[PDB]
């Protein structure tokens, strides 16, 4: 998803103005629009998210005894022990990316912002709740292998599953069970490499950081241009109203609507544009949560690079993360 | 006496899979089913 | 062939009384007709203008006065069509992402059977049956589903001989009481014979491995061929 | 990928003159927006290839 | 048991030379064996 904004026109163009508001209704319903675009690129943030974590109608929970034959999910399954029910790895993502606000009760750039009737949106599903969806994917994994995405969950050793799975790359099932010792300490030190990583590094997370990095500082161009004059005789409202008188106040409003209006249709087609590129983003992450993590995928470099075994979703602000378990 | 509710979401059936180092289920009858989806051409 | 008949039933049953399900097509319908009523309802805006209609600005001012007005209009009505136009190509390219998207699933759920997982709705893909509908297409994706299971012990593989055995194509099962090889989608039980099953190596190596015995259907094939020949032999012991 | 473009906004709008460039003063930041939405453009043009 | 049949040895390029085990052969052996054992013994008598 990208951050929701709502934008009230009337407010940006207009704060507590009536004289400035009689005005804007010159141009009819050119905020109107504005507003049903920004609500359209809003119900598909929600539609983007439900796709890709509501691919089960089942919150499965793991058993409490691990015997999942020397396999260590412990750094990627809940830990029970925080209120945010997240995974190890989940929680080194959160701290990565920095969020400017989403919503958190407000009771810097974002009082401007709301200031000027930019509001920030929270999100249909909670992190807690998108957490909880990835606990489910990921905990019919380990105990239902393909299964529980292709009808009701039907249980399987974890070392069994692994056997179909190696059939599937086209490995004989003997091979797994002749090294199956060693197979889950690759598997451990590789989950034990992701975390020493995403710890240590400072790039990982550019690919969401500048989504959210372009949101805020859209928002802040969009409060920025309330500074120009657009060859009016001020950038602040009421010193125009408190200076001028009735008709000669309407030039200088005029030429404020004829800047800010084209300052808010610049940004929602940017926003617009921009929702194009999450749409699809969301559409694929929605494909590999599908292909990748409810299955096995026959097809080449989709699910990370290598012959594919298995997948395992963890959320991220924003978005997903997909650790890709392959056989090289 | 309807009224509009307002309550946090429940997400699905919450569920425990039966899972244990040598337990199987396999599905001695299906289902075949259809479904639809309709796309924008 | 009752299964199918019987959920195209319920496809037809399912359509013919709700009027939610085709919400997609219709939100491309109702955006389209919406923008083109938002982009008409700008013939009414002044753009600070003394009308909405060009033609009282003409049955009133003349050049020197009405170019002033009508200028008004001309950059507000452009502004008007420069925002329809970016609208309708921005939804535009959601349509062809579609578009694209429907003639995928045509190639590989219509014309093919493919194996990615929930693309060609959920189930198992079998195949799909193609409808059309305004500015869209229906599928009917057909789908084989697992309903009844039922909980076995299992096992990895097989001792019989210091050799370990493992199923060709399936996984073993016990009833609870003796082991079988069966398909891992559907519960049919065999024996475990040799044809079954496939060797490598032996029985210390494979963790969780059990204790069972594989049947070779070539034995007594061998061994029946054994007492036929004993009793040749009792035979010829009489002459 | 298509061709890169990138846009002197002042020599496009005001080329060899101060006097239109003090009138585009006042719209303030537009010149770097468009800049900068030609410059996403034109690194993913290398990102795609 | 691991291979399958088709044509005669010109048609294939490359085509090399490599005993094929059956391993029914030494099974129908042991028993050809147990019952010339068992043929001699009937001489005994
Ligand atoms: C586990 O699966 C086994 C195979 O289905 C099953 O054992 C089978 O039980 C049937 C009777 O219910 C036997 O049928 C034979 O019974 C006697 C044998 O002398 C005859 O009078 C009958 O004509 C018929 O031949 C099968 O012989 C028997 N098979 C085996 C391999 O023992 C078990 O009962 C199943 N276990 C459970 C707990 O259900
Ligand atoms: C599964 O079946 C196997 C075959 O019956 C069985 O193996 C047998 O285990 C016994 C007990 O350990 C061995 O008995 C001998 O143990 C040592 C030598 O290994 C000697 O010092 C003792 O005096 C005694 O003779 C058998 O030799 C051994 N044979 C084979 C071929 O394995 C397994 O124990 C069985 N396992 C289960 C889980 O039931
Ligand atoms: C691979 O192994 C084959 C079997 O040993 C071998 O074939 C044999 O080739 C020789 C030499 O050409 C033939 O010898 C006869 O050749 C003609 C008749 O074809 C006669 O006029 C000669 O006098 C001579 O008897 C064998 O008859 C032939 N037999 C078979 C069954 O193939 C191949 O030559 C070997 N190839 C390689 C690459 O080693
Ligand atoms: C498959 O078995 C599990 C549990 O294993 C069995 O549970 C005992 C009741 C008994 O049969 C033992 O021999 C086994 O160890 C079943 O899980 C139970 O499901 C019911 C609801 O249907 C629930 O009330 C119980 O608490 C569950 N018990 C456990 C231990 O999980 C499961 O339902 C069985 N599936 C089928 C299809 O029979
Ligand atoms: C799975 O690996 C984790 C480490 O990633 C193990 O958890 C650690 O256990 C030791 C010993 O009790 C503690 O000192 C650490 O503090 C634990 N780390 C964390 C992050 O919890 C865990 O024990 C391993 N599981 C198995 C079955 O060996
Ligand atoms: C598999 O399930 C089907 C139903 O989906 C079963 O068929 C029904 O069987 C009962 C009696 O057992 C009949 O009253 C119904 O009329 C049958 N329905 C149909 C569609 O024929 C079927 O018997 C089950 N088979 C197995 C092997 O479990
Ligand atoms: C399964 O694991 C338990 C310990 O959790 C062990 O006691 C049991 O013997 C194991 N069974 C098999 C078939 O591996
Ligand atoms: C035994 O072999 C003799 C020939 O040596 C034959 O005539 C006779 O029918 C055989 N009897 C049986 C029971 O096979
Ligand atoms: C392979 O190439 C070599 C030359 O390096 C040639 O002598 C030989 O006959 C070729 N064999 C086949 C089966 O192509
Ligand atoms: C012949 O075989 C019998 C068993 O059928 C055995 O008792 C006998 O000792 C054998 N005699 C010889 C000479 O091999």
């Amino acid at each position: 998803s990208m951050t929701k904004t709502s934008v009230d026109c009337t407010m940006y163009i207009c704060g507590d103005s009536t004289e400035c508001s009689n005005l804007l209704l010159q141009y009819g319903s050119f905020c109107t629009q504005l507003n049903r675009a920004l609500t359209g690129i809003a119900v598909e943030q929600d539609k983007n998210t439900q796709e890709v974590f509501a691919q089960v109608k089942q919150i499965y929970k793991t058993p409490p005894i691990k015997d999942f034959g020397g396999f260590n999910f412990s750094q990627i399954l809940p830990d029970p022990s925080k209120p945010s029910k997240r995974s190890f790895i989940e929680d080194l993502l959160f701290n990565k990316v920095t969020l400017a606000d989403a919503g958190f009760i407000k009771q810097d750039l974002i009082c401007a912002q709301k200031f000027n009737g930019l509001t920030v949106l929270p999100p249909l599903l909670t992190d807690e709740m998108i957490a909880q969806y990835t606990s489910a994917l990921l905990a019919g994994t380990i105990t239902s292998g393909w299964t529980f995405g292709a009808g009701a969950a039907l249980q399987i050793p974890f070392a069994m599953q692994m056997a179909y799975r190696f059939n599937g790359i086209g490995v004989t099932q003997n091979v797994l069970y002749e090294n199956q010792k060693l197979i889950a300490n690759q598997f451990n030190s590789a989950i034990g490499k992701i975390q020493d990583s995403l710890s240590s590094t400072a790039s990982a997370l550019g690919k969401l950081q500048n989504v959210v990095n372009q949101n805020a500082q859209a928002l802040n161009t969009l409060v920025k241009q309330l500074s120009s004059n657009f060859g009016a005789i001020s950038s602040v409202l009421n010193d125009i109203l408190s200076r001028l008188d009735k008709v000669e106040a309407e030039v200088q409003i005029d030429r404020l609507i004829t800047g800010r209006l084209q300052s808010l249709q610049t940004y929602v087609t940017q926003q617009l544009i921009r929702a194009a590129e999450i749409r699809a983003s969301a559409n694929l992450a929605a494909t590999k949560m599908s292909e990748c993590v409810l299955g096995q995928s026959k097809r080449v470099d989709f699910c990370g690079k290598g012959y594919h075994l298995m997948s395992f979703p963890q959320s991220a602000p924003h978005g997903v993360v997909f650790l890709h378990v392959t056989y090289v | 006496s309807q009224s509009i509710i307002a309550y946090t979401m429940s997400l699905g059936a919450e569920n425990s899979v039966a899972y244990s180092n040598n337990s199987i289920a396999i599905p001695t009858n299906f289902t075949i089913s259809v479904t639809t989806e309709i796309l924008p051409v | 062939a009752n299964q199918f008949n019987s959920a195209i039933g319920k496809i037809q049953d399912s359509l013919s009384s709700t009027a939610s399900a085709l919400g997609k097509l219709q939100n491309v319908v109702n955006q389209n007709a919406q923008a083109l009523n938002t982009l008409v309802k700008q013939l009414s805006s002044n753009f600070g203008a003394i009308s909405s209609v060009l033609n009282d600005i003409l049955s009133r001012l003349d050049k020197v006065e009405a170019e002033v007005q009508i200028d008004r209009l001309i950059t507000g009505r452009l502004q008007s069509l420069q925002t329809y136009v970016t609208q309708q190509l921005i939804r535009a390219a959601e349509i062809r992402a579609s578009a694209n998207l429907a003639a995928t699933k045509m190639s590989e759920c219509v014309l093919g059977q493919s194996k990615r997982v929930d693309f060609c709705g959920k189930g198992y893909h079998l195949m799909s049956f193609p409808q059309s509908a305004p500015h869209g297409v229906v599928f009917l994706h057909v789908t084989y589903v697992p309903a009844q299971e039922k909980n076995f012990t299992t096992a990895p593989a097989i001792c019989h001989d210091g050799k370990a055995h493992f199923p060709r194509e399936g996984v073993f099962v016990s009833n609870g009481t003796h082991w079988f090889v069966t398909q891992r989608n559907f519960y049919e039980p065999q024996i475990i014979t040799t044809d079954n099953t496939f060797v490598s190596g032996n029985c210390d190596v494979v963790i969780g491995i059990v204790n069972n015995t594989v049947y070779d259907p070539l034995q007594p094939e061998l061994d029946s061929f054994k007492e036929e020949l004993d009793k040749y032999f009792k035979n010829h012991t009489s002459p």
